[PDB]
RNA sequence: CUUAAUUGCGAUAACGAACGAGACCUUAACCUACUAAAUAGUGGUGCUAGCAUUUGCUGGUUAUCCACUUCUUAGAGGGACUAUCGGUUUCAAGCCGAUGGAAGUUUGAGGCAAUAACAGGUCUGUGAUGCCCUUAGACGUUCUGGGCCGCACGCGCGCUACACUGACGGAGCCAGCGAGUCUAACCUUGGCCGAGAGGUCUUGGUAAUCUUGUGAAACUCCGUCGUGCUGGGGAUAGAGCAUUGUAAUUAUUGCUCUUCAACGAGGAAUUCCUAGUAAGCGCAAGUCAUCAGCUUGCGUUGAUUACGUCCCUGCCCUUUGUACACA
């Protein structure tokens, strides 16, 4: 079968302070 | 003591911290993302690219 | 607007102080004992063909 | 509204003596020796398309080409 | 000569075999052509105004000869395009999907399509006749 | 740029301190040589601990080397 | 005997086969192209080639994503890595040999399946590699 | 559906260990999997604790009446050790000092908070290999964090442990640098 | 002129342009002569391509930009301003439309005279300037080969479309008396009207 | 078309009811020029009232442009439908209406100054000279004179 | 010297080492190969629809048969090593070409991440929180209503543009990334009412099956308006119909008609950028009861130019000075 990625993006900091960086946590289901 | 809150975000909380901020309603799982990531690998959520 | 050529032989080497202008060692076809070095803003290497106005006055280090 | 209503039959020779002698002439060209506007005339040119001494190129959209008969 | 709708293209099989149901006498218009746009996402109306629609037909009975079933919904999904919101962004706009309706009861009003199983509208018997009758008899004029 | 690390280079002259006999004077014929006398756990790097040992025998013809 | 025509997310499965004789694009023959400007564009895997003699062709080709153009080199290529897959183990050898000269000669994209792929685009950026303007 | 289920069977396994370092923490808790580090306390006087929540395990979670090589269980090991009183100077080198030669490559460990009131110690102490990092780390460490409540200022700590990568117990077998042959 | 159709319509007005006189796709395509010397090598004219369309890697590298026919290289000089930068097909249409424009005034078929169109256009010297830093000092460097070619496929988009802007004349209807201008060196261009102003800098700072 | 000859058949510009409606320009662009029609507007109007918009309300003469004047001046009579007209359900006599002429403001502020007459919230912004319709006033419209 | 790099050649009072970089890991490509399927895609048959009609054109056949692994997808793996040969090396380390070519900037893009820092941001995430302040006319929690958006004004990320490579209008019709409903209302085909917004009616779909070929847009083919601020432009502004929601007033949002403001390519400045890049285009997902001119991603279309230097702005390594060590 396919694979197909489960993404979640969420910004790296709890608060709203830093350079606006993200980060796409992955769940690989088969 | 209680009028309509059936909808919106006074109605979803946090389920670690009631916290109706940050709220992400993806995959049903209902936590904030301040609050998500400390209980991210368990999940099998991991990080590859 | 007049005439003339020359053309190009080995890269030596960069100029300007922002290093866009090159100069480099380039020759004439008849009389082939004909050589000295020519900056050029656009670019060149090794045979390309010269294009100027005037005949022999040389350019050097832009500093 | 500047120059060139509908009508001149003042000077309407030039329908047909014109396309000679500067090989090319076209669509936008009706507007350029000092004659019209383009809403007239933008219709024009096949007058002289069904019959004359002229030279078919083209059938784009947005565009003309045509020269005299040789 | 061995001869299908898919065997010529575009708007030579549609912009000119609209000259046929221009010419089947029934008017059977609902009282708004000249006065109608053809989706949300326009400004002003069609342009060959006592018409449009004698020639909108067949894109129609264009898509639905070639393969099966098409509806009501996937052909508002054409005729939309980028719509000027304002001084807003652009926008994949949804075309008409009420002329597109009798774009069909009016479209069997001579009876060229069918109505489909699956949902929706698979090309007729008498359908695949007329756009082989029409596409047959253009080739033998030009070239 | 080009230019290998010395888990590469290091491991390449540990080959042939004791293996001068041995090896060819190429890279396909030989790369499945590579897969064979390390615990290479990366298809990709001993895919270039050839590409490296490529010269210390392409220049056998020229003269031993370095250790 | 058949390929894949690759351009980008426009993949075209080429039939080729000693078939029936019809130029197909998903739908219709070489009758529907409509670049018309472009049309040209799969007009060269059998012209500096043999012309004809194709009644014998299994010439469909789905161009099932991409877009317009993408699939128009999708197609020309299905031709080429099916066309030359004819002469592979159907039929004689040095006319591939020798007509896959005539494509490499002027290669544009013909059995060379594309490298070249997109970015993906990275935050705080317009686009890939773009960025926003910076403040200060 | 299925990837809201997927996701269901580690959000449910997730929420387990936030009841876990809660409840059986002084009892010796490690992980889930149920690993320990003490195992009485955790049934119970002989049946205090086994089923005084697998009963609150049903009346909460919707069900019926009837159905030292690890980090996160040594960065809480001695986690007591401190809110019951030592020096946060040698007993950081005694859990070092332990599981190093416990056929252990590396180990590490941090304290940080108030030791007095001021921009705060973040005092480090370290011992052996520890591999950090690219993939192989993944696959060789464990690191824990948990924060601890004394009166007077919140700490916290960060474990890091590695595991020999020559006596793995399992998947990769040395460092992916490895180099050997016989002469 | 090999006359064959197969089990398809093949309009035989096709399989004509190349196995002949293989020209242009409509314009004899030989006779291609170039007018100066500044420019050969770098102008890539024959071999040549049936559409100006090959989407092939030839920017991958530094100096194989120029080994694509100059038909191709200003395809893509031409369409950008932003709201035509992408948007090849828009330029393509309109090269192989005016190419048509050129066998017109005294036929001179169109690519002959567009290699003479490289002969007045990018520049003989322009002058580069030293560092410094105050009065612009730029001393005089004669041109290089491959930027009397690039920017003069340059030079002819830099300011050609300033006449096309709230005006009447569509853009292909342009540069064929352009074109003759480069090729007889006129008073009236862009790109001579350029290039000797990128030289009212000419033979003063040697 | 084609030549359509004619020597002074067409009084170009020519005033449709105090509006001043020049001649080059077609008819269905031409009211453009004329209060309370739009481009859309003239190409209902103008497409009922039976006259071919191919052409320019300059040429055409003071009667294919009369019979416009008055499929608009109450489009609700020969088969105009009821939205393509200002003032719905007018608002006041419920008989659906259209404000043209020099008259559209002369009802563009009939209203507009009504609840302006009234103490409605709406209406005393543009009377204060602000965006009223719940718009950032703060960042914009700042001059706007 | 050289490299993206304390990357290496070399030189050497160093020698041999470990961390960091690298290796490692994820992804976008190619395999005509083994391993593969009405959930994928293609021929083909008992046969069925239409143009020409000595057999092809184009299909149709949701519990009608037969085939295939080329496409797709992806299990196990293969393959790129700068391989080979030139240009320059010095002795090399290597850098600029060329052919092979699926693949030449570390193959492209990322994930990780040393030793140390800094009163940097978050108590407005935490049942993380020391200590204080507070704890019954409460700063706790709630109910009602308003406010965060309020405009002589400056500024920052932006969207719609100034129009003839454009706008309007048929129309050709091309994606990829992705999410979706049990104590229930999520993804809506397909009907049908509607001017559209939307209504209504079923229906498929817990999902390679249905929505979905998300029949996207730029686009584009065919027409149209010939350069005013004109329709370019859609701002302000009036009137009417809907959709969410106890609750849309200070327009949530939409569709229709009238309105039609600058703006005529933007000063001093300033950003981003080297290849499927810039840029244009629209699409999903997060947000979401609702609402994009936002965000994270995505593919369609695809250039110019350099494949270089310190001139500016910054950073790293040496040398040097110091009365600084709070540096
Ligand atoms: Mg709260
Ligand atoms: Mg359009
Ligand atoms: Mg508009
Ligand atoms: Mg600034
Ligand atoms: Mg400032
Ligand atoms: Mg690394
Ligand atoms: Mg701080
Ligand atoms: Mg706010
Ligand atoms: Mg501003
Ligand atoms: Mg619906
Ligand atoms: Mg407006
Ligand atoms: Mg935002
Ligand atoms: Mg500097
Ligand atoms: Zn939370």
């Amino acid at each position: 079968l396919p694979t197909k990625v489960l993404k979640i993006s969420t910004r790296k900091t709890p608060n709203g302070e830093g350079s606006k960086t993200w980060e796409t946590y992955e769940m690989r289901i088969h | 003591f209680s009028h309509p809150r059936r909808y919106g975000k006074g109605s979803r909380q946090c389920r670690v911290c009631s916290s109706h901020t940050g709220l992400i309603r993806k995959y049903g799982l209902n936590i904030c993302r301040q609050c998500f990531r400390e209980k991210a690998n368990d999940i099998g959520f991991n990080k590859f690219r | 607007t007049p005439v003339t050529l020359a053309k190009v032989i080995k890269v030596l080497g960069r100029t300007g102080s922002r290093g866009g202008v090159t100069q480099v060692r380039v020759e004439f076809l008849e009389d082939t004992s004909r050589t000295i070095v020519r900056n050029v803003k656009g670019p060149v290497r090794e045979n390309d063909i010269l294009v100027l106005m005037e005949s022999e006055r040389e350019a050097r280090r832009l500093r | 509204a500047q120059h060139a209503v509908i009508l001149d039959q003042e000077k309407y020779d030039r329908i047909l003596k014109e396309v000679p002698t500067y090989r090319y002439v076209s669509v936008s060209v009706l507007v350029d020796r000092l004659k019209i506007g383009g809403s007239l005339a933008r219709i024009a040119l096949r007058h002289l398309e069904k019959e004359g001494i002229i030279k078919p190129i083209s059938k784009h959209s947005k565009q003309a080409i045509y020269t005299r008969a040789t | 000569p061995g001869v299908s709708v898919r065997d010529v293209a575009a708007q030579d099989f549609i912009n000119a075999y609209a000259s046929f149901l221009q010419r089947q006498g029934k008017l059977e218009v609902p009282g708004y052509v000249d006065i109608v746009k053809t989706s949300s996402g326009n400004e002003m109306p069609p342009q060959d105004a006592e018409g449009w629609f004698y020639k909108r037909a067949a894109s129609v009975a264009r898509h639905i000869y070639m393969r099966k079933q098409v509806g009501v919904g996937k052909l508002n999904k054409l005729y939309g395009g980028a719509k000027s919101r304002g001084v807003r962004p652009y926008k994949h706009i949804d075309a008409s999907g009420s002329i597109n309706r009798k774009v069909l009861q009016a479209l069997e009003k001579i009876g060229i399509v069918e109505i489909s199983p699956k949902g929706g509208r698979r090309i007729s018997e008498n359908g695949q006749r007329d756009l082989d009758r029409i596409a047959a008899q253009t080739l033998e004029e030009d070239e | 740029g080009r230019v290998r690390t010395k888990t590469v280079k290091r491991a390449s002259k540990a080959l042939i301190e004791r293996y001068y006999p041995k090896l060819t004077l190429d890279f396909q014929t030989n790369k499945r040589l590579c897969d064979e006398i390390a615990t290479i756990q990366s298809k990709r790097l001993r895919n270039k601990i050839a590409g490296y040992t490529t010269h210390l025998m392409k220049r056998i013809q020229k003269g031993p080397v370095r250790g | 005997v058949q390929t894949f025509g690759k351009k980008k997310s426009a993949t075209a499965v080429a039939h080729v086969k000693a078939g029936k004789g019809l130029i197909k694009v998903n739908g219709s023959p070489i009758t529907l192209v409509e670049p018309e400007i472009l049309r040209f564009k799969v007009y060269e895997p059998l012209l500096l080639v043999g012309l004809d003699k194709f009644s014998n062709i299994d010439i469909r080709v789905r161009v099932t994503g991409g877009g317009h153009v993408s699939q128009v080199y999708a197609i020309r290529q299905a031709i080429a890595k099916g066309l030359v897959a004819y002469h592979q183990k159907y039929v004689d050898e040095q006319s591939k040999n020798e007509l896959k000269k005539a494509f490499t000669s002027y290669d544009r994209t013909l059995l060379i399946a594309d490298s070249r792929r997109p970015e993906p685009k990275k935050f705080g950026g317009k686009g890939a590699r773009s960025r926003f303007q910076k403040s200060y | 559906s299925k990837k809201r289920k997927l996701v269901a069977d580690g959000v449910f396994y997730a929420e387990l260990n936030e009841f876990f370092t809660r409840e059986l923490a002084e009892e010796g808790y490690s992980g889930v999997e149920i690993r320990a580090t003490r195992t009485q306390d955790v049934l119970g006087e002989n049946g205090r604790r086994i089923n005084e929540l697998t009963l609150l395990v049903q009346k909460r979670f919707k069900y019926a009446p009837g159905t030292g090589l690890s980090a996160v269980a040594q960065a809480e090991s001695m986690k007591f050790k401190l809110l019951n009183g030592l020096a946060i100077r040698r007993a950081a080198y005694g859990v070092v000092r332990y599981v190093m030669e416990s056929g252990a490559k590396g180990c590490e460990v941090v304290v940080s908070g108030k030791l007095r009131a001021a921009r705060a110690k973040a005092m480090k102490f370290a011992d052996g290999f520890l591999i950090h990092s690219g993939q192989p780390v993944n696959d060789f460490i464990d690191t824990a964090t948990r924060h601890v409540l004394m009166r007077q200022g919140v700490l916290g700590i960060k474990v890091k442990i590695m595991r020999d990568p020559a006596k793995s117990r399992t998947g990769p077998k040395a460092l992916p640098d490895a180099v050997t042959i016989i002469e | 002129f090999t006359p064959v159709v197969l089990a398809t319509p093949i309009p035989e007005e096709v399989q004509q342009a190349q196995t002949e006189i293989k020209l242009f796709n409509k314009w004899s395509f030989e006779e291609v002569e170039v007018k100066d010397a500044s420019l050969v090598d770098y102008v890539q004219v024959r071999q040549p391509i049936f559409v100006a369309h090959t989407a092939g890697r030839y920017a991958n590298k530094r100096f194989r930009k120029a080994q694509c026919p100059i038909i191709e290289r200003l395809t893509n000089s031409l369409m950008m301003n932003g709201r035509n930068n992408g948007k090849k097909l828009k330029a393509v249409r309109i090269i192989k439309h005016t190419l048509d424009i050129i066998n017109v005034l005294t036929d001179q078929n169109p690519i002959q005279v567009v290699v003479d169109a490289i002969t007045n256009t990018g520049p003989r010297e322009d002058t580069t300037r030293v560092g410094g830093g105050g009065a612009a000092r730029r001393q005089a460097v004669d041109v290089s080969p491959l930027r009397r070619v690039n920017q003069a496929i340059a030079l002819l988009t830099i300011g050609a479309r300033e006449a096309a802007f709230r005006n009447i004349k569509t853009i292909a209807e342009t540069l064929a008396e352009e074109l003759i201008n480069a090729a007889k060196g006129s008073s009236t261009s862009y790109a001579i009207k350029k290039k000797d102003e990128l030289e009212r800098v000419a033979k003063s700072n040697r | 078309s084609l030549v359509v000859q004619e020597q002074g058949s067409f009084q170009h510009i020519l005033r449709l009811l105090n509006t001043n409606v020049d001649g080059n320009i077609k008819i269905v662009y031409a009211l453009t020029t004329i209060k309370g029609v739009g481009r859309r507007y003239s190409n209902l109007v103008c497409k009922k009232a039976d006259v071919d918009l191919h052409k320019r309300a300059g040429e055409l003469t003071q009667e294919e442009l009369e019979r416009i004047v008055q499929i608009m001046q109450n489009p609700t009579h020969y088969k105009i439908p009821a939205w393509f007209l200002n003032r719905q359900n007018d608002i006041t006599d419920g008989k659906d209406y259209h404000t043209l002429a020099n008259n559209v403001e002369s009802k563009l502020r009939d209203d507009l100054e009504r609840l302006k007459k009234i103490r409605a919230h709406r209406g005393i912004r543009h009377f204060w000279g602000l965006r009223v319709r719940g718009q950032h006033t703060k960042t914009t419209g700042r001059r706007r004179a």
